[PDB]
């Protein structure tokens, strides 16, 4: 046995083009659209929870995970790498990070320990890269309100909005006439939902639409009272019951 | 033990004495304490007669080698200096040893390194080592000189080891004397102490302490 | 077994070059044109982003420069994820070199060490070569002001003005042109930013699309500052010279 | 074919071509011959020169005192098995104070050319081994191939042209299984059976290598001026 | 705390003739106050005319004599069936014993034969590999009774001519085999007499161009 | 290193013309309290060897299983496993004697004494002993323990060297074991009263008796004993 | 680990990656390596495709291994600093252990047998670099040069070239320098090598760079002025 | 591609094979051995003039009772070499003598064939191996990277091995006197050698038991092709 795979699977062509990093990038767009907006007070990221079958249970599949109680993150391609990449970031920001500050990462810097794990995926030995775009949104003191995208490759850009995935070119459109830099949470979760039943065919409900924002921090939410500078979460996934209220005023 | 070696206008002279001892008893009077590492290098042995052996005759393979490879005669400096290295590495482990490599070459001249198991490397013009060290500095301190004959510095090597044998309890049997030239090092017999000292005690007028 | 399927990065080809590191310098050269010109007072960096958003948040965003040191910086042209393994192993080293010693790391000592783990990976490991090329910008007490580059072979060689990524060869000509020795950092500054503008393959060159930034000992006496440009400064900059 | 490129796959008709081509390389060895009776076994070996200047390749390796062996193929792979069961025969005397059997010593001999042939990177052995030995149940002659088939048997050959000694031995059969307490007489039919595999070139006093083992006899090796006796 | 090591007494004999050399020992085994064997052979024909003891604890004894034996056999694997001689035997057993010099065979090793000019040969090692040919040599719990009789009746250490008053020494005349064995037989006599762990019988092993002999002979049992 | 917790006494054999006679008494001791009084410390390989043990039980038990192990390894690939490969008294000792050497040179031994009897193809008698330092030594008769100090000085009596083997009966052997038992009883405190004995010869094989006890015991004479010098009541 | 065997045999018995090795130095640019009586002076060309250079920073052709040998190149540029500095190690170490710097012909065995390593060596390429060893041994005033290869070989030249255009340089060596009678003096010897490199370099401006190597550790580089003298007056002879 | 241990159909190490061709392109080395000693002489073959010959070391000692001469990619042969000079070094060490010729040239053989996927190929370069040692005398042997070593009277290696074999069949006597071995290398080595033959590119070297091994100077060996030169003339 032994993994005997030491060299590289991702390598330059002649055109100067990285082969597995571009057919990652093509599993990315075959992906179910998700999306994310910032507002001035918060931010929103949303996808569809595109059901395999009526007999699974779509609540048991968490497109949008929590990594610290003040950054969540939401994907466009191949589930199950995204699903191993939230477990290696929600480690990471542990191990990296607060087991040496005493406190969670800000948002940038979780980003980037994502980026450094899915490019390694792209040079070290005997892997392919990473089938999933990221889009991570977040909250931290000094830097306040953030959202970010990483790529197969590893690189992340941040965005005021974007879209990834499947109808992705019509959504970014969407979202460039609509966006200003005055917008409230609210607001931000009205446009969210526009763009967002635009890429969808059938139903679009509470039930078929995984919504969560990073906003305000929720004291109910956090567990224990005693410490005032422990406010809790600024993390919070919409239930089915919020998104449908919204609906009706859509 | 006792064993000496000293430069002078003629080379080097080596003189050792052949007494091991196990505490109180005497385990051996025909000891070489000087190894013939080639023709042009001495070494003395103090201390632990195995580790003294051992690498030291482990010395003469790493020179052999050393001259394979360069085509040239080693340095009694890097000669030397592959010995402490070595010892050095083995350090706090328990060996024990007190060591003169003795050698002439042409860049160097006549050329003593005292090694020693706790990593010492000294060049030197004289040097004693061994539990009879003491008494052996006595005869050479007072009697050396530069412009010394081979057959007076032979001497005074012989009749310091002679002076170390008899008040040294752990130093005897006979001596070994060597001489150390350009053209390599040339053997001068072994001397059984037990004959050499009523020779010395007449012929020189020495020891008159002691009844002949 | 396994060797059916490895590519063999480390090779020789038949004219005696690397495969890799060719292809590699093929994939730099669609990468954003990056500018380093050194003066007498002064080094300028400037740097072009590649085709933008307006949704895209840029006075929190970094993709072309980096801080090494307080007094080294780096323009990057190529893969921004693996430009960001080799600037933390950078910045490990000069914090290093500055435990060891208790002086800053001369320029260069460092431009070495980031280009020979570069060579590595162009000699052995099997694993592909980093898509990157560096343009160093740095001062020391012995040097003074120095401009380098490096790319994936692992090769460096020190500049008075230089360009990397897109359009290097319009765009060295360009300052071959107009280069002075007795420059100085505020005519540098305008020569960078004409030669972007003429090379860029965008319409216009903009705020929005470039990065800047300036090592001076315009810090107040015998010290060095690095000036990472703000949006609203590089706006500044793009009226004093003329461009918009 | 497309399945020889190395020994950790397959033909499609259930065949490993890299062992096989390992097979090829004995055949192209010198011919060697193994016969036993009841008392003893012998090794006989056709040695081979390079030319007239050159010395004659030895083809017979001492084991232990009860067991060696005679090779065919790749010397530098004897090498390596030979020195394996000197260890292993070694092995059982320092820590059981037993003879190694000599069937044990062929099983292990098997496993060992197994996982050569099982692995990727590494590569069959080349050369086919002839061991004769003496232990607590006899005088024994075993024949080894690199695909790891160790088979016991009373008398073969191995190398090139060994057919016409191993149709001469199947056909003696009867006779030579009889030779007991008799080692010359024994030697004698092993050298009219290699004779049976020779054209051209004959049996010189540099040519021939004849080993013994038996009942008071130690595994001895025989040449030069020692084995003009059988000439 | 657990000790590794242990004295299981014995002592041995080697003396080099002009064409031949014994080597000698008493076939007592103990521990402490008690008898574990009054035969346990502790003197070894180890091939190529070479005879072997490792007196002291005899588990690292018997290891020694174990692993030399073993390096005579793959000495003749190796070098084409060659003959180990005396001196090539000696310097590898000190690379044997050296090679736990920081963990030692707790021995006092014995090798006896015949040099290569087809004179006798006995080679003394002590237990961290420190060797020496040598012409006599007495190993052991009684060495310190031995040794002394030894440079005596054998280098004829102290005696002097009669008429001449400690001018003219004995001249060194050699020593047959018989002669030899009368004075290792009375040197075991006498260590019995005076040290509790020699007894029981005595064993010697005779080499010569012909080969290996033995002879045993009764030691008193007390 | 480590301390013997659960330990097991004296074994005591002997040869005699046609084989040997091995014995060792039932006890397995946790310091001055008799904890166990139902330990077999002879353990039998095969029809022609028996193996005694004393010192540490739970090393015993390991070894009791690496001989179990031995005898399944044989079998492996032997068809003559029952007959001329089967395994010999002289094959299982050295086994035992490399292992306890091993063992004492990891520093980490096992903490016991061996004793090994049994009678060899050719008929030959074999009688062997090991040790935690793996120290070995043969003789006519052979005792571990206490029955080093008490028992051989009368085995010897019976068989004082070589020569005395052959002119030495089974039933003359096994009364001078049975006998040796007693006094060991007498006299060791660490001792029991019940002890399991094994004759190996070359003729009637392996006979391995069990539950046997000491009888014909004096203490009839300590009625008469009173004080400790002057006392008369 | 990475264990892929890179330089292997072909049928006709060539080890092509040692060979395209050898492409990569014939790429590189011109070096030239000339002995004197009493000197050794190492010529080397810059390629003038590159102007606008900073020429205080930019890494110089000719290395120091130790204050008495030097250690010029051609090929590529990377991996001749992964063997100069094995070589100033290893230089350190001879002087640690000897007490005595490197003979110039101990330090070429050296890096000669890196560059073989290099060659039988799973999951590396041979170095794509061959080396002009120059310099004096230790209280000897013999000059000494040698010529490594990516293969592994070295031997010892009166005077050699190694690069691009190396067959011309050569061919120029090979009819003006005389054995008999070396150049006597630091100029001739200088003289000569600038002439060898005239033959190939272009224009003698920055183009050529001279580093002269004398006994006793006595080495030092010529500037642009001093090497212009020399370009002026071998021209102005030419000119008949 | 394919293993680097790979077998071809006929039953040979494909490498083995190949690195035998390499032997083929190098320079000749002839090795004669006598009841007076052994000779080992090689071609030099610098590529250019200005190449310093004497610095050319085809000929090599291991020992004072072992010398060596190599023919193929000769940068092959120095960890080779060094092999050769520790174990007999080594063995002197363990043994207190000289090491067997036969003994040194099979440890050197051992390394032959330790390469896979241990080095990444087999050596490219063959070995002449000539000594002496008490039990077997004078002997030259034959080491070659398929591990296989061959002992010899007489042998060449190089690209005019053939031709020079051929020679070395009707040359070779058990009668032949160290002089005599010394001029038939000589003759030899000039009938295969492209350029001219002299004392600046062809090397001489001998082994006796007496002096041990010891590489011939260029004038002592100019005297020899002088001396040679006469007697072809001479009839
Ligand atoms: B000398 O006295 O140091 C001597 C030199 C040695 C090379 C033979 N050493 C010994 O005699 C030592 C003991 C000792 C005594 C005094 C100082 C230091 C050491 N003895 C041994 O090495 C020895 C003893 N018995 C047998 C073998 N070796
Ligand atoms: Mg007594």
């Amino acid at each position: 046995m032994t993994d005997r795979y030491s060299f590289s699977l991702t390598t330059f062509s002649p055109s100067g083009k990285l082969g597995q990093i571009d057919y990652a990038l093509t599993a990315v767009k075959q992906g179910v659209t998700s999306l994310g907006i910032k507002a001035t007070n918060g931010v929103v990221i949303a996808t569809e929870k595109k059901s395999s079958s009526p007999l699974a249970m779509s609540e048991t599949l968490s497109k949008v995970s929590l990594l610290t109680p003040d950054i969540g993150a939401v994907y466009s391609g191949m589930g199950p790498d995204y699903r191993v990449l939230v477990d290696k970031s929600r480690k990471v920001a542990h191990t990296s990070y607060k087991r040496i500050y005493g406190e969670y990462p800000p948002t940038k810097l979780l980003v980037s320990e994502v980026a450094k794990i899915m490019q390694e995926a792209t040079q070290s030995g005997g892997v392919r890269p990473f089938g999933v775009s990221l889009l991570i949104a977040g909250h931290d003191e000094f830097n306040g309100f953030s959202l970010y995208q990483v790529d197969p490759s590893g690189s992340y850009f941040p965005w005021k909005a974007t879209a990834i995935g499947k109808g992705s070119v019509a959504a970014k459109t969407f979202l460039e006439k609509r966006w200003n830099d005055e917008l409230e949470l609210e607001d931000a979760i009205h446009i969210a939902l526009l763009t967002l039943k635009e890429s969808v065919e059938g139903e679009f409900n509470g039930d078929t639409i995984e919504l969560a924002i990073i906003g305000d921090e929720n004291p109910d939410l956090l567990g224990y009272t005693g410490i005032p500078t422990d406010k809790g979460p600024r993390f919070r996934k919409l239930t089915s019951q919020e998104i449908n209220d919204r609906l009706e005023a859509l | 033990t006792t064993t000496l070696a000293f430069r002078f206008q003629g080379g080097i002279i080596v003189a050792v004495d052949s007494r091991a001892t196990a505490g109180n008893w005497v385990a051996s009077q025909t000891v070489k304490k000087v190894i013939e590492i080639n023709p042009f290098l001495l070494g003395t042995m103090a201390g632990g007669s195995a580790d003294c052996q051992f690498w030291e005759t482990w010395l003469g393979s790493q020179c052999r080698l050393h001259e394979l490879r360069e085509k040239e005669r080693i340095s009694v400096a890097a000669a030397s200096k592959i010995l402490s290295n070595l010892v050095y590495q083995y350090k706090g482990a328990g060996l024990s040893m007190g060591t003169m490599i003795c050698g002439y070459t042409r860049k160097e001249g006549p050329t003593i390194y005292y090694v020693d198991s706790d990593g010492t490397r000294l060049k030197g013009d004289i040097f004693c080592v061994g539990s009879g060290q003491t008494f052996a500095y006595g005869v050479l301190d007072s009697n050396y000189k530069w412009d010394l004959s081979v057959e007076d510095a032979l001497y005074l090597g012989k009749r310091s080891i002679l002076a170390a044998a008899h008040r040294d309890a752990y130093s005897g049997g006979s001596v070994n004397l060597y001489h150390v030239t350009e053209d390599g090092w040339i053997y001068h017999g072994n001397h059984d102490v037990g004959e050499l000292f009523w020779k010395v005690k007449e012929e020189e007028g020495s020891f008159n302490n002691v009844i002949g | 077994g396994s060797r059916r399927y490895d590519s063999r990065t480390t090779i020789f080809s038949p004219e005696g070059r690397l495969y890799q590191v060719e292809y590699a310098l093929e994939s730099i050269s669609h990468a954003g044109t990056a500018i380093g010109i050194m003066a007498s007072d002064g080094i300028v960096l400037a740097a072009e982003r590649k085709v933008t958003s307006t949704l895209l948040e840029q006075d929190t965003s970094t993709e072309k420069l980096y801080k090494l040191n307080d007094k080294i910086a780096v323009a990057v042209a190529g893969l921004t994820a693996d430009a960001e393994i080799l600037i933390n192993t950078a910045r490990i080293h000069a914090q290093n070199y500055l435990k060891t010693y208790n002086e800053d790391i001369p320029v260069e000592i460092l431009v070495r060490r980031l280009s020979d783990i570069k060579q590595g990976y162009t000699q052995h490991g099997g694993l592909r070569p980093f898509g990157v090329s560096f343009i160093y910008a740095g001062y020391d007490d012995r040097y003074g002001y120095q401009l380098y580059t490096s790319n994936p072979s692992g090769n460096y060689t020190g500049w008075k003005a230089i360009s990397v990524g897109a359009n290097t060869s319009a765009a060295q000509t360009l300052l071959q042109m107009d280069y002075k020795d007795d420059m100085k950092v505020d005519d540098a500054i305008e020569l960078a930013l004409k030669t972007l503008s003429k090379t860029t393959d965008s319409s216009a060159l903009t705020y929005d699309r470039l990065e800047f930034a300036t090592i001076r000992k315009g810090a107040n006496d015998g010290e060095v500052y690095q000036k990472i440009f703000k949006p609203q400064e590089i706006k500044d900059i793009l009226v004093k010279t003329g461009i918009t | 074919n497309n399945y020889d490129g190395d020994t950790v796959t397959f033909s499609p008709t259930g065949r490993l071509f890299q062992v096989e081509y390992a097979l090829e390389a004995i055949k192209q060895g010198s011919v060697t011959v193994g016969l036993r009776s009841n008392t003893h076994a012998v090794l006989v070996a056709l040695k081979r020169n390079a030319d007239e200047l050159s010395s004659y390749q030895k083809k017979i390796i001492k084991c232990d005192e009860h067991m060696g062996l005679s090779l065919a193929g790749l010397a530098p792979d004897a090498r390596v098995l030979s020195n394996y069961l000197r260890q292993q025969c070694n092995y059982s005397s320092l820590v059981f104070n037993r003879k190694l059997a000599v069937e044990r010593a062929g099983h292990l001999l098997c496993d060992k050319a197994q996982k050569n042939t099982q692995s990727y990177g590494g590569r069959p052995y080349g050369v086919g081994l002839l061991i004769i030995g003496y232990d607590k149940s006899g005088a024994h002659l075993l024949e080894f191939q690199p695909s790891g088939n160790v088979t016991e048997l009373y008398g073969t050959a191995i190398g090139a042209r060994s057919q016409g000694a191993k149709t001469y031995l199947e056909r003696t059969l009867d006779t030579f299984i009889k030779i007991d307490g008799n080692p010359d007489e024994l030697i004698k039919a092993g050298v009219e059976a290699i004779s049976q595999s020779l054209r051209d070139e004959s049996l010189t006093v540099d040519n021939l290598s004849i080993a013994i083992v038996g009942k008071d006899t130690p595994f001895t090796i025989y040449d030069g001026e020692a084995v003009a006796k059988y000439i | 705390q657990f000790n590794p090591y242990g004295d299981n007494g014995g002592t041995i004999l080697g003396i080099a003739g002009e064409d031949f050399a014994v080597l000698a020992g008493d076939t007592r085994n103990i521990t402490d106050y008690s008898i574990n064997s009054r035969y346990e052979p502790k003197v070894f024909d180890c091939g190529d005319n070479i005879v072997m003891s490792a007196n002291g604890f005899a588990a690292d004894g018997d290891a020694l004599v174990k692993r030399f034996k073993n390096s005579v056999k793959w000495y003749h694997f190796d070098h084409n069936d060659k003959k180990l001689s005396i001196n090539s035997a000696a310097r590898n057993i000190q690379h044997l014993l050296y090679g736990k010099r920081f963990f030692p065979y707790y021995v006092h090793t014995i090798i006896a034969g015949l040099d290569e000019d087809g004179k006798g040969a006995v080679y003394s090692f002590d237990p961290v590999g420190s060797y020496e040919r040598e012409q006599c040599r007495a190993g052991g719990a009684a060495a310190s009774l031995i040794m002394p009789f030894l440079d005596n009746q054998v280098n004829f250490k102290n005696q002097y001519e009669p008429g001449t008053n400690g001018k003219v020494k004995k001249p060194l005349k050699y020593l047959s085999v018989e002669e030899v064995i009368k004075l290792v037989r009375d040197s075991f006599t006498s260590a019995t007499e005076r040290h509790i762990q020699v007894g029981d019988g005595l064993e010697i092993l005779i080499v010569t161009k012909d080969g290996v002999r033995k002879e045993f002979y009764e030691l008193k049992r007390d | 290193t480590q301390q013997p917790i659960v330990t097991g006494t004296s074994v005591i054999s002997m040869k005699y013309d046609n084989g040997v006679i091995i014995a060792a008494d039932n006890l397995g001791s946790y310091g001055s309290l008799l904890r166990f009084n139902g330990v077999e410390r002879l353990i039998p390989v095969g029809d022609n060897t028996v193996v005694g043990i004393s010192g540490d039980i739970s090393d015993m038990q390991h070894i009791e299983r690496l001989l179990k192990d031995l005898v399944t390894e044989n079998a492996y690939d032997n068809p003559l496993a029952d007959a001329e490969e089967a395994l010999e008294p002289s094959y299982i000792f050295e086994y035992l004697a490399t292992v306890m050497y091993q063992r004492r040179s990891k520093m980490n031994p096992l903490w016991n004494a061996i004793i090994v009897a049994g009678v060899q193809s050719n008929g030959d008698q074999f009688l062997r002993y090991v040790n935690l330092l793996g120290v070995t030594y043969s003789s006519p008769t052979l005792a571990t323990g206490f029955g080093a100090h008490m028992a051989n000085p009368l085995l010897r009596k019976v068989v004082d060297r070589e020569s005395d083997i052959p002119k030495t009966t089974v039933q003359v052997a096994e009364e001078a074991i049975v006998n040796a038992m007693r006094v060991l009883y007498y006299r060791d405190a660490r001792s029991s009263r019940n002890f399991s004995l094994a004759i190996i010869d070359k003729n009637t094989g392996l006979t391995f008796k069990k539950n046997l006890q000491v009888e014909n015991m004096k203490w009839d004479f300590a009625k008469d004993i009173k004080g400790y010098g002057t006392q008369k009541i | 680990g990475y264990d892929r065997a890179l330089s292997i045999f072909s049928p006709d018995g060539h080890i092509f990656q040692v060979e395209y090795a050898l492409e990569a130095v014939k790429r590189g640019t011109c070096a030239v390596g000339v002995k004197g009586k009493n000197c050794v002076v190492l010529g080397c060309e810059r390629r003038s495709t590159l102007k606008l250079q900073d020429t205080r920073i930019t890494p110089s052709k000719v290395s120091k291994i130790d204050s008495h040998v030097v250690l010029s190149f051609s090929g590529l540029n990377a991996d001749s600093r992964i063997l100069i500095e094995k070589a100033r190690v290893e230089a350190q170490s001879h002087r640690l252990t000897l007490e005595d710097p490197v003979t110039v012909e101990y330090l070429t065995r050296y890096v000669a047998g890196v560059q073989q390593r290099y060659t039988q060596s799973g999951g590396v390429r041979p170095f794509g670099v061959s080396t002009l060893i120059a310099g004096f041994d230790p209280r000897d005033d013999e000059p000494k040069l040698y010529q490594t290869e990516p293969s592994g070989i070295y031997s010892s030249w009166s005077a050699q070239t190694i690069g691009r255009n190396s067959k011309t340089v050569r061919e120029f060596l090979e009819k003006n320098y005389d054995r008999k009678e070396p150049p006597a003096t630091v100029e001739e010897c200088v003289k000569l090598t600038v002439r060898s490199l005239l033959e190939v370099v272009q224009t003698g401006a920055k183009n050529i760079e001279i580093t002269v190597v004398k006994p006793d550790s006595d080495i030092v580089a010529l500037s642009s002025e001093e090497i212009n003298q020399y370009v002026t007056q071998i021209e102005q002879e030419k000119q008949e | 591609d394919r293993g680097v241990s790979t077998f071809s159909p006929e039953g040979r190490l494909f490498q083995v094979e190949y690195s035998l061709e390499a032997i083929k392109l190098g320079s000749t080395a002839i090795g004669i051995a006598t009841k007076e000693g052994v000779v080992l002489g090689v071609e030099k073959r610098a590529t250019s003039p200005l190449l310093e010959s004497d610095s050319i070391e085809k000929i090599v000692e291991i020992d004072r009772h072992i010398g060596c001469a190599m023919s193929g990619l000769t940068a092959d042969a120095r960890s080779m070499i060094e092999h050769a000079r520790t174990a007999a070094v080594t063995h002197n060490l363990y043994y207190d003598e000289d090491i067997n010729v036969e003994s040194l040239t099979q440890s050197v053989c051992d390394l032959a064939l330790r390469f896979g996927e241990l080095m990444s190929r087999p050596f490219g370069v063959a070995l002449l191996i000539a000594g002496h040692d008490a039990d077997d005398g004078y002997q030259l042997f034959h080491a070659e990277p398929s591990g296989t070593f061959y002992r010899y009277n007489a042998k060449a290696i190089g690209s005019g091995s053939e031709g020079a074999q051929a020679e070395l069949l009707n040359e070779w006597h058990s009668s032949l006197t160290l002089k005599e071995a010394e001029l038939l290398v000589l003759k030899i080595l000039k009938q295969v050698m492209e350029e001219k033959l002299d004392e600046n590119n062809a090397q001489l070297s001998c082994i006796t038991k007496q002096d041990g091994f010891k590489i011939y100077d260029n004038e002592k060996t100019a005297e020899l092709i002088k001396e040679l030169k006469e007697k072809e003339a001479a009839e």
